[PDB]
């Protein structure tokens, strides 16, 4: 056994590109639609709730997710991806600030956290 | 023997109407020998003063340890860090030495940028937060200080009688402590200026 | 091992007048951290105008003040009834104490009385009977935080005329028996908030030319 | 520190002293030993100050992010299991004695745990160097079916005997009441029992009293423009 | 503290008392020490309880999990799992157990595990600090295939004995019954088993 | 502590801190290191204060039986024996003394011993003990043919250097003069107030600013 | 030196408006072994004073002795010994004090905690304590061992300050002792069920009640109590 | 004991220490060097445990040579002291910590100033106009504080120096068989041949 | 060592087993613990040897000249005498000593002496190492005013089970019997005694 | 530490005792004279335990000037040595010991030769030509074992004195500032002012 796969497997193209990022990028954009506007007293978050099955209890599928009291997450794309990045970023917000600093991140950091785990899986063997 | 009393010093914090002092002894010892009449013990982060005694290699390692994670803190917060959340820094990184601890007496003093509340902390060696209202003390002479601070010590002074309270707490309390003394640091800090001053004191 | 001695916990604090002296002591005894009582007098008057405590162990410090009363009494027997002068007793008590060089009374021993000249004296000893006549001296647990206020409040240490820059320092002014009494109530009132062994009571005994008279004041009860 | 827990009716109350000390010198006279590990599980610390705080803020950390992987409100028995597998772990190293209480969806519970990682159930616990005198008077009013009101009562009684009798106790009493169906309220200073008295002289100096070597602005803003 | 299991006809009856000292002090005076680490597997605890309750606590996972793959086991395999934490942490643990369990197949059974982490399948077992005053009356008393009654009638007089000499051991008898009926829990206060 | 007893033309200059401290805590400021055993003979207290008091009086009380008994003045040698062969008696039961016993008779001169709880007793020029520390401070502006005045001043600075550098020295300087007529007493000096005038007047203590 | 091998564990006690109340079990304890269940600790002199004493039972007895030769002694040439002449509880304290101070002064302590409980001449209470270092010590409440920490908050209650003395009856004084007693029972692992009463009235005298019994136990709270921590059965 | 002395003048820093080596009560060598030239403007001498003092020395030479290559550029006296500062505040807290106080004279090129920086074995820091480890502290600390001068000349100096052995000389019971003199100036570092 | 006397209608048995051991070593497997002081005082001893035989024979020589002087000694005279010798000798002693003596007056009586050098008067009195394990046995077994041969029966059965549990303790139940009708001893053999 | 060395020449017995009076780390003397005159033609030289040392020699010189007055008679070396050792021997089994080391050198006039006694503190007793107390023996013995005569002048053994002091100084860590030189011959007891 072992991860035998101590290598990148996103690579530069001869043109520059980074495919498997590009290709994530097009499943992001066959993902259902989310938004999300800035007023002067708050934010708001939205998407819609593509229920698989009608058969589904489609509140138990949670698209919007609380990470810390004062921070909320909504994505587009593969939801296992988004399910497991929401369990990271809020430990992220624990073990690398609220367990040093006795306080929740300011949203700018915990998002430079969230992105810095999704650019490792860019890098990362 | 006891590491928190081989170089001796003190540091005392209070506050006051719309303003905080700390104050520090100067001297450096190797137990009876005076060695160093120069060696402050209050730091300052942006606005956040910290006073540390106890084992000088320590106060020396922490003030350079702390300077790094402030430093870092500003450059991905893009402002200075705030008194309230600097305390709790000194006690996450005091209490991950649990098991091997560094032998100091931290005092945190500062005034809240946004907010302009006075704040004092102090910690046990292993993180723990003392946050008192009226006074904070540290040191060999920690006794006599408490003595000092608990008579001298009323609210809401004005920053200039603040002054020659924490001033004389700090003063009598060193001339009752064979370890502190050799001259004293006193800053008086309000919201958007701070004065230090060095007071004359018995050199014995 | 049997351990022959113990702490009672407790804080005497002495201060000399110019025609008058004050012994004051805390009514509160403790073993670790239980209180045995809230009200055990600590200063005694032994006659001749003398008062004295013995803080610290008070097994030690109960015997040591017996032995000194009965050699006041013994004084009198032997000195037709001559009146024991405080240096007299301060010598005396030298002696009790080093008698047990080897197996000292464990107690801080504090006299207050009057001097030959009828000015205020406080002799401070310590367990095996060194003494030293002084204007101040507080004894026992709250010592450490009553001396560097009593330097500091009495003998105006680190005080200065203002606008002199430190070039002239506070005069020493004779302090009367009501403002010696304040900073004596300040100081344990100071004292119970900081130390766990200091208060429930305070007695101060005052020595004046008129003879030794009794104030006591409450003091917090945690 | 007296530390005292009583189950009532439909809910548990936690109380405890508010005196720190440092061998026999009293270092803070207002100290809070209530602590949070989540909204509506609460604990009271004894023994060692820095170890109590970690050990509820760590087990209080990880419960918070159960909590939100599991979707449910945490439990008393997962803060249990969790802080005595932990103590156990550091083998009585981490000098932690905690009394926890709390409501969750399986109801109110009141438990006890010691440094080693032994715990205890029970309607009335008391903990620290004021736990016998606390004890007392526990043993003395406690009965079943307490109402509210009688459980603060008896739980803060509980407290003072610890103030009173006990040196390593001392100044007010701090309640946290945790009922089912309902928030956790959290009295600080419940009690005042402990005001120290107006002292017989005001000891502010006069100005220049103090003998100054030197005076200096400090720069405590950054590196101006221009 | 003073534990005991006996089996009888029916099964197995485990005994204890609910005295938890430090030093003089009486920490708990309503303690449990008969604990559960399967439906029909009981166990006693003496010794250190953050150890008994640690070696319990992970005894009833590991049945827990077998109960899952292999179906509900036996008495000795519970026995086995307690010897194994025992031995292995012998220098780390302060434990005495018995493990009293009630299969069909095998009826009451009864282990005593002392500090060594050795394995003993005993017709009954005590232990605890009470223990030493009753050896000379359970030797005398016991015997096999009593009724549920003369086997509580025996657990009470020996624990009534163990408690009155032993300043460790106090409170009220705590008793649980593993028999085919299913399980039982009986209580019994001062009151009653002082003027046995 | 801080006590110094050096022989110079004009007699014997005695020299003494008055700082007594248990642990890092200061007892006093204002002990009394100079026992007046009688108006002719000087003791120091170092080790056991209670020990160099009780029996330094204890010896002012012999050297007066001596005087009853013999009438003549007791001689240095003498007083400093009586001390010594008491001391060693006791050797070993944990009594702690370091003491210079100072006279100045027709018959001996200005005469110095070092007498020790060990049972040590030593004639000497000069005798200094600092905090645990005894020996024959500064040793560089001492010379036999020094002024009354001067030599005061140099037990007086001498003391001043050590109460600086040692934590368990300070408090104040008491001064004696020892002449063959008896001792005279030159004061007491707060160290505090000494230094910044010695400093200014002399020019020294460059690295403290004041 | 020595070490204490048969042991009594607290003695109890308060003054009320007439006089002084004293209580103690009656267990002789062999370290952990209960061995001896008939002790007597409390020790009457006279009419007027009990001695309660905790601590070494070897060297209980022997006080005990001391003070029954004190009676005859006192008695020696003593015409009004059973009048004005009579011991008083502060003789029988003082005399006691002494030889403890004495005793742990030559390094062989009497391993014992004493509380001299009576009522003087005048008709004063007396409640005073002596211990094996010789410390003494009065208070309204006075308790040994675990009755110090357990007794002495629920006693002092009843008598906060020597004010309170006056307000206490005799039937309040006795429910607070007896009260005390059962949480002793409850929470020292030392204690026994039975126990003996002593109360010195300055009107009805010297009342000592034997074989007393802690009653309206409660345990039954025991049986809902289940594990420690998750078991639901 | 050993004696490392430390007096920083005007323009230079001397650095004065014990010839000995004992070991026990026999004398190993009479004219040990118990100094390194980490640059060619900064000296450490240093005194402590056996063994620990050489390899302590050396490996802070090895290194302050190492940053002289790498960057073609000489480390200021404070960069160096702060460097051997860290290195000895590291070992305290190892498994087996160095027994080693060093005193570190340095002439900064850039300020045109004389530097002494005395360090301890536990990381313990201070700048000073003189210095000493150990007992010799005792006895020298008092003599530099009634004759120091923060203007003197490298020969006041040497007087000064030369006084403060000759006191060592008489009051200690140690035979130290002298001291080894180096100055540490903008010329660089000098060995005085007489003393 | 197992050791017991008890009082019944017509007097006082004294019981001792016969085992005495350095370590692990069974120096002398036929020890006589049970040791005359007086015609009808014995006592049995438990302790140091050298101690309790040291003690017994100043005990003997005290009575012996009490009785010259006084007449016949009490059983509570010969308890105060050992009393005095170990409480005042405490610090230098490991002696636990058993009294039992027959008065016409007094009838059967029984005193303990434990380490302290107390006095306890019991109706009956267990000690020794061996004790421990029957305190339980005892306490239930023990009635008032039994017969010669249910107080042989109640020391036997005893001492059976000490002997039992108890590595010091072993050989022969010695025992003496202290009536108005004189001194009796017994012997019983471990064939008799093991198989109770 | 201290040295008493003594050689036994021809004609005469040579005592070199070091001067300093040496209490943990401080030098209380450097003209301290560890000897004793006992009679005109014995002397006593002693090094050990503080107090110990001068109780001891002047209780010995005490009782042989008492001896001396009451016979009208000089004791001989032989019988000092004998009642000093019995002294001693006495003492190693009492409550607490002297810890006293003595040379007893002397000139016996009945038999016009010099003899050398060592005696150390527990009363071992050996008369030899040349001897020594502490660690000085080791550094010194090997080079008295080499260059001693029996049948050397005074000049000579105080030359051979001369170079083991010489050597001393060298090799031991301790400075014990010099020796005190005495002889004892016909004429008595005399110091050598220059050495
Ligand atoms: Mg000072
Ligand atoms: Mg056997």
């Amino acid at each position: 056994m072992t991860d035998r796969y101590s290598f990148s497997l996103t690579t530069f193209s001869p043109s520059g590109k980074l495919g498997q990022i590009d290709y994530a990028l097009t499943a992001v954009k066959q993902g259902v639609t989310s938004l999300g506007i800035k007023a002067t007293n708050g934010v708001v978050i939205a998407t819609e709730k593509k229920s698989s099955s009608p058969l589904a209890m489609s509140e138990t599928l949670s698209k919007v997710s609380l990470l810390t009291p004062d921070i909320g997450a909504v994505y587009s794309g593969m939801g296992p991806d988004y399910r497991v990045l929401v369990d990271k970023s809020r430990k992220v917000a624990h073990t690398s600030y609220k367990r040093i600093y006795g306080e929740y991140p300011p949203t700018k950091l915990l998002v430079s956290e969230v992105a810095k785990i999704m650019q490792e899986a860019t890098q990362s063997g | 023997s006891d590491p928190s009393s081989i170089n001796g010093g003190i540091v005392v914090a209070m506050t006051g109407k719309d303003c905080v002092a700390i104050a520090c002894d100067l001297r450096l010892g190797s137990q009876s020998l005076g060695v160093s009449n120069k060696f402050e013990k209050i730091f300052h982060y942006g606005h956040v003063f910290l006073g540390i005694t106890g084992l000088a290699t320590d106060v020396t390692t922490l003030n350079e340890m702390f300077r790094y994670k402030t430093n870092l803190y500003k450059l991905k917060e893009e402002r200075a860090i705030e008194p309230e959340t600097f305390t709790q820094l000194v006690s996450s990184s005091l209490y991950e030495r649990r098991f091997g601890p560094y032998f100091v007496g931290p005092v945190v003093a500062g005034i809240n940028s946004k907010s302009g509340k006075p704040f004092i902390a102090g910690f046990d060696l292993i993180g723990c937060i003392d946050e008192a209202k009226d006074f904070i003390v540290s040191g060999t002479a920690s006794d006599q200080l408490f003595g000092m601070c608990e008579s001298l010590y009323e609210p809401n002074l004005e920053p200039e009688d603040l002054f020659e309270t924490i001033s004389q707490a700090l003063l009598n309390a060193a001339d009752r402590d064979a370890l502190s003394g050799w001259g004293a640091v006193v800053y008086i800090i309000k919201k958007d200026e701070v004065v230090k001053r060095y007071l004359k004191m018995r050199q014995d | 091992q049997f351990n022959p001695y113990g702490d009672n916990g407790g804080t005497i604090l002495g201060i000399a007048g110019e025609d008058f002296a004050v012994l004051a002591g805390d009514t509160r005894n403790i073993t670790d951290y239980s209180i045995n009582s809230r009200y055990e007098p600590k200063v005694f008057d032994c006659g001749d105008n003398i008062v004295m405590s013995a803080n610290g162990f008070a097994a030690d410090g109960d015997a040591l003040v017996k032995r000194f009363k009965n050699s006041v009494k013994w004084y009198h027997f032997d000195h037709n009834d001559k009146k024991l002068s405080i240096n007299s007793a301060a010598r005396n008590i030298q002696h009790l104490l080093y008698g047990k060089r080897f197996f000292p009374y464990y107690v801080h021993t504090i006299i207050a009385g009057l001097d030959e000249d009828g000015k205020g004296a406080v002799y401070s000893f310590d367990p095996v009977g060194s003494y030293e006549r002084e204007q101040c001296r507080a004894g026992g647990a709250a010592a450490s935080l009553i001396m560097p206020f009593l330097d500091n409040q009495v003998n105006f240490k680190n005080q200065y005329e203002p606008g002199t820059n430190g070039k002239v320092k506070k005069p020493l002014k004779y302090l009367s028996v009501e403002e010696v009494i304040k900073l004596v109530r300040d100081s344990f009132t100071s004292a119970t908030e900081r130390h766990i062994q200091v208060g429930d009571g305070l007695e101060i005994l005052i020595v004046t030319k008129d003879g030794v008279r009794k104030e006591f004041y409450e003091l917090k009860r945690d | 520190t007296t530390i005292v827990g009583v189950k009532f009716n439909n809910g548990v109350v936690i109380a405890a002293d508010t005196r720190s000390t440092q061998g026999p010198i009293v270092a803070d006279k207002n100290c809070a030993k209530l602590h949070r590990i989540s909204p509506k599980i609460w604990c009271a610390g004894a023994g060692t100050a820095a170890d109590t705080e970690a050990v509820t803020q760590l087990i209080g950390s990880n419960i918070e992010l159960h909590s939100l992987y599991t979707s449910r409100e945490p439990r008393v028995v997962s803060a249990l299991q969790m802080l005595k597998q932990h103590l156990f772990k550091y083998q009585g190293h981490i000098g932690a004695y905690l009394i926890v209480a709390g409501v969750d969806p399986t109801g109110s519970h009141l438990f006890s745990i010691h440094a080693h990682g032994s715990t205890d159930v029970g309607y009335y616990l008391s903990l620290g160097s004021g736990s016998l005198a606390a004890m007392a008077v526990l043993e003395s009013h406690w009965k079943q079916d307490l109402t509210k009101e009688e459980a603060i009562k008896l739980a803060s009684d509980a407290i003072q005997a610890g103030i009173w009798n006990d040196l390593g106790s001392g100044s007010n009493v701090d309640v946290c009441v945790m009922e089912i169906g309902k928030d956790a309220e959290y009295l600080r200073n419940y009690l005042t029992p402990n005001v120290r008295e107006e002292k017989q002289k005001s000891y502010k100096f006069p100005r220049g009293t103090t003998a100054v070597l030197k005076e200096s602005i400090v720069n405590i803003c950054d590196i101006q423009e221009e | 503290t003073s534990i005991m299991a006996v089996t009888f006809k029916d099964g197995v009856i485990l005994g204890a008392d609910s005295r938890t000292t430090t030093g003089a002090y009486i920490a708990n005076r309503v303690t449990d020490k008969l604990t559960r680490v399967h439906d029909k597997i009981w166990c006693c605890r003496s010794g250190s309880a953050a150890d008994t309750q640690a070696i319990a606590d992970i005894v009833q996972y590991h049945l827990e999990l077998y109960t899952s793959q292999y179906g509900t086991p036996s008495t000795e395999t519970a026995a086995s799992v307690f010897k194994e934490l025992c031995y292995e942490n012998k220098d780390n643990l302060t434990a005495g157990i018995i493990v009293a369990g009630y299969d069909d197949k095998n009826k009451g059974e009864v282990y005593t595990i002392p500090l060594g982490g050795s394995v003993h399948k005993l017709p009954y077992a005590i232990a605890g600090s009470g223990s030493t005053f009753i050896y000379g009356y359970c030797d005398k008393n016991f015997r096999e295939n009593m009724s549920k009654e003369e086997t509580v009638d025996f657990i009470k007089h020996s624990l009534s004995q163990a408690i009155k000499w032993d300043g460790s051991s106090g409170g009220v008898i705590r008793m649980v019954v593993l028999t085919a009926a299913g399980v039982e829990r009986l209580i019994f206060y001062p009151d009653e088993y002082e003027q046995l | 502590t801080t006590t110094l007893a050096f022989r110079f033309q004009g007699g014997i200059i005695v020299a003494v801190d008055s700082r007594a401290t248990a642990g890092n805590w200061v007892a006093s400021q204002t002990v009394k290191k100079v026992i007046e055993i009688n108006p002719f003979l000087l003791g120091t207290m170092a080790g056991g204060a209670a020990d160099c008091q009780f029996w330094e009086t204890w010896l002012g009380s012999q050297c007066r039986l001596h005087e009853l008994r013999e009438k003549e003045r007791i001689s240095v040698a003498a007083a400093s024996k009586i001390l010594s062969n008491l001391v060693y008696q006791y050797k070993g039961a944990g009594l702690s003394m370091g003491t210079m016993i100072c006279g100045y008779t027709r018959k001996e001169g200005p005469t110095i011993y070092y007498v020790d709880s060990d049972g040590t007793r030593l004639k000497g020029d000069i005798f200094c003990v600092v905090s645990g520390q005894t020996f024959a401070v500064l040793d560089s502006n001492y010379k036999w043919d020094l002024s009354v005045e001067d030599a005061l001043y140099l037990g007086k600075r001498s003391i001043l250097a050590a109460a600086h550098r040692d934590a368990y020295s300070g408090g104040s300087v008491n001064l004696y003069h020892v002449t063959e007529d008896g001792w005279i007493y030159h004061g007491n000096h707060d160290v505090g107030e000494l230094f910044w005038k010695v400093k200014e007047e002399e020019g020294s203590f460059n690295n403290v600013i004041g | 030196t020595q070490q204490p091998i048969v042991t009594g564990t607290s003695v109890i006690s308060m003054k009320y408006d007439n006089g002084v109340i004293i209580a103690a079990d009656n267990l002789g304890s062999y370290g952990s072994l209960l061995r001896f269940n008939g002790v007597e600790r409390l020790i009457p002199v006279g009419d007027n004073t009990v001695v309660g004493i905790s601590g070494d039972i070897s060297d209980m007895q022997h006080i005990e002795r001391l003070l029954k030769d004190l009676v005859t002694e006192n008695a020696y040439d003593n015409p009004l010994a059973d009048a004005e002449e009579a011991l008083e509880p502060s003789y029988i304290f003082e005399y006691l004090a002494t030889v403890m101070y004495q005793r742990r002064s030559k390094m062989n302590p009497l391993w014992n905690a004493i509380i001299v409980a009576g009522v003087q001449s005048n008709g004063d209470q007396f409640l005073r304590y002596v211990n094996l270092l010789g410390v003494t010590y009065s208070s309204p409440t006075l308790a040994t061992g675990f009755g110090a920490h357990m007794a002495n908050p629920l006693l002092r209650k009843v008598v906060d300050r020597e004010s309170d003395i006056p307000k206490t009856t005799v039937q309040v004084a006795e429910e607070a002792i007896v009260n005390a007693m059962r949480v002793l029972y409850y929470r020292d692992a030392r204690s026994s069920r039975n126990f003996s009463l002593a109360i010195i009235d300055k009107n009805t005298g010297l009342t000592f009640k034997k074989n007393l019994q802690v009653e309206n136990m409660k345990w039954d709270f025991a049986k809902d109590i289940k594990g420690y921590g998750t078991q639901k059965i | 004991m050993d004696i490392i002395l430390g007096i920083r003048v005007q323009d230079s820093v001397i650095l004065a220490s014990s010839k000995a080596v004992t070991r026990g009560i026999s004398v190993l060598k009479d004219s040990d060097d118990k100094t390194r030239q980490l640059s060619p403007h900064t000296l450490m001498s240093f005194a402590g445990e056996a063994g620990d003092t050489v390899q302590f020395a050396e490996y802070i030479q090895a290194n302050i040579q190492l940053y002289s290559i790498r960057e073609d550029y000489e480390l200021s006296p404070q960069a160096v002291s702060s460097f051997v500062r860290q290195e000895l505040a590291k070992s305290i807290r190892s498994r087996r910590p160095y027994q080693v106080n060093v005193l570190i004279g340095g002439y900064d090129k850039k300020k045109n100033k004389p530097e002494l920086y005395q360090i301890d074995y536990l990381g313990t820091k201070v700048e000073l106009p003189y210095g000493a480890h150990g007992y010799s502290g005792f006895y020298t600390f008092s003599l530099l504080d009634h004759h120091y001068r923060p203007d003197m000349t490298t020969e006041e100096g040497l007087d000064l120096l030369k006084l403060c052995v000759q006191e060592l000389e008489k009051r200690m019971p140690m035979d130290f068989k002298g001291v080894i003199v180096k100055i540490v100036d903008k010329d660089g570092i000098r060995q005085v041949d007489d003393f």
